[PDB]
């Protein structure tokens, strides 16, 4: 048994590019150029895509607000098909779609977090000339067809050709689980007691604790593995790796492939966790700020960060198909944390 | 479908448990003679022969 | 609305096959029947064809009465009858799902 937590709620949009220009049925151009397209009375638009393992297909796509309604209706599980929770929104721009999502429902893997591949299809992948008229209408496509997904990332900002289509995707949430065995913890370093890290000219290897400290500023602490523990103590210190290295703020992305690098930021070393003789646990987030020493990272200098607000919210562990019953009492002690948490004095507790 | 398990019903027999929505433990996958079935008042159905 | 003609000469086809259909029994003790949207897939080398195959699932109209043999003494018994007369709505393909 064991508890979903999120630090905070998971966010993606849609990458435009400079270059580009919104679709302007307005204008009588002869043909409008590489221009944004999603659907239209004389055309039709696909949008083959698999969010979260539900796979979402159409191609009676007339405009985007049809594509943001039909992708709303799967966000909650049916008697049959699963839901995925994720809530997409209309882009300000009138460009794309702003992927948000709470992660505040369920209680499985499907329904935390966004994760997204974009698969070949894609009509609404909106990067076509099409054309007007002579005479009455009619926007056409400039050769039929239109262009498909193909290896992009039509609007995610990025190129893969190798295998299928490319994925964005992006953990705020991790997962914990309880075991009766006795389970130890890879040590790291912290930037108070437990002194401290060396830092092996350019090479990263260093001692173990150091070593940890060297691969956590990287994503290795985003990862979407199962986080194990039994003694409390390995409870907060595993809630404080993850509050401080294990969450994508900025809205980025692991972007398909596992390539961890150095964020500005996913860190926000100023937290802390604590548990209190009332027996309470405490989460604090000061307005101070930290540093990095040389050479942890990236960079090969010393590097200061900036504190950034966080928003807890927690459920209940369950697995897909599985037989583990939900602890109801556990998960309110818990539950206790779901409010913002704006900078500040004020220090919540369970 | 949950534990994966091959164990055939109607043996009158390996009968077998889940822990329910609630969390008591309790009887699932098991075959009934069908004359033995009670509409929701109770009354048999009174089902025989052919 | 094909039919066997004449001899009795089965063969594949597309189709009588609605795969994704289901008959479930909830802890309630009521039946359920579900009709899933999604398609299926048959492999090879089962029939017809030697390959790989996929079926779209297919609309259903439940209808129920009472067994009587002709010139027999079988006596219709009507409570069963109801409990399954339960079902004799249509079927549109959906999340819906029927309950005895």
């Amino acid at each position: 048994q064991g508890i979903w937590v999120s630090y905070a709620d998971a966010k993606f949009t849609t990458d435009r590019a400079n270059g580009a220009n919104v679709f302007d049925p307005n204008l009588t151009v002869a043909q409008q150029n590489n221009v944004i397209f999603w659907g239209n009375k004389d055309i039709a638009v696909t949008l083959d895509i698999n969010l979260n393992g539900v796979r979402i297909q159409n191609d009676n796509i007339r405009s985007l607000d049809e594509a943001i309604a039909y992708i709303n209706t799967f966000t909650a599980p049916t008697d049959t098909r699963d839901g995925t929770g994720v809530k997409a929104v209309k882009k300000a721009d009138g460009s794309g779609i702003e992927f948000v999502n709470n992660n505040a429902d369920g209680t499985t893997d499907n329904m935390k977090n966004i994760d997204l591949t974009v698969n070949v299809g894609n009509s609404a992948g909106e990067r076509n000339t099409i054309n007007y008229n002579a005479n009455t209408g009619v926007f056409s496509p400039q050769g039929g067809n239109l262009t498909t997904a193909q290896n992009d990332t039509d609007w995610i900002a990025g190129a893969a050709q190798a295998g299928q289509p490319q994925n964005v995707k992006v953990v705020t949430a991790h997962k914990y689980i309880y075991s009766s065995n006795p389970v130890t913890i890879p040590p790291m370093i912290n930037p108070d007691g437990g002194p401290a890290f060396q830092p092996n000219n350019g090479n990263r290897p260093t001692d173990p604790a150091s070593a940890n400290y060297w691969d956590a500023i990287q994503g290795s602490l985003k990862n979407t593995t199962e986080r194990t523990f039994r003694t409390t103590e390995d409870l907060r210190e595993l809630l404080q790796r993850d509050a401080r290295y294990g969450v994508d703020y900025n809205g980025s992305g692991i972007i398909d492939n596992a390539t961890p690098t150095f964020d500005a930021n996913d860190i926000n070393q100023a937290v802390k966790v604590v548990v209190t003789e009332n027996g309470n646990f405490a989460i604090s987030n000061a307005n101070e700020t930290s540093t990095i020493p040389a050479n942890a990272g990236a960079g090969a200098g010393a590097a200061t960060t900036n504190p950034k607000n966080m928003s807890f919210n927690i459920t209940a562990y369950s697995n897909k198909q599985g037989t583990v019953s939900t602890n109801d009492a556990f998960t309110k002690i818990f539950k206790a944390f779901d409010g913002p948490l704006v900078i500040g004095n004020q220090i919540k507790e369970s | 479908t949950k534990t994966q398990r091959a164990e055939d019903e109607n043996d009158t027999g390996t009968t077998q448990f889940y822990t329910t929505s609630k969390n008591s433990v309790e009887v699932t996958e098991k075959g009934v003679d069908a004359g033995a079935l009670f509409n929701a008042n109770g009354t048999g159905l009174n089902l025989r022969d052919g």
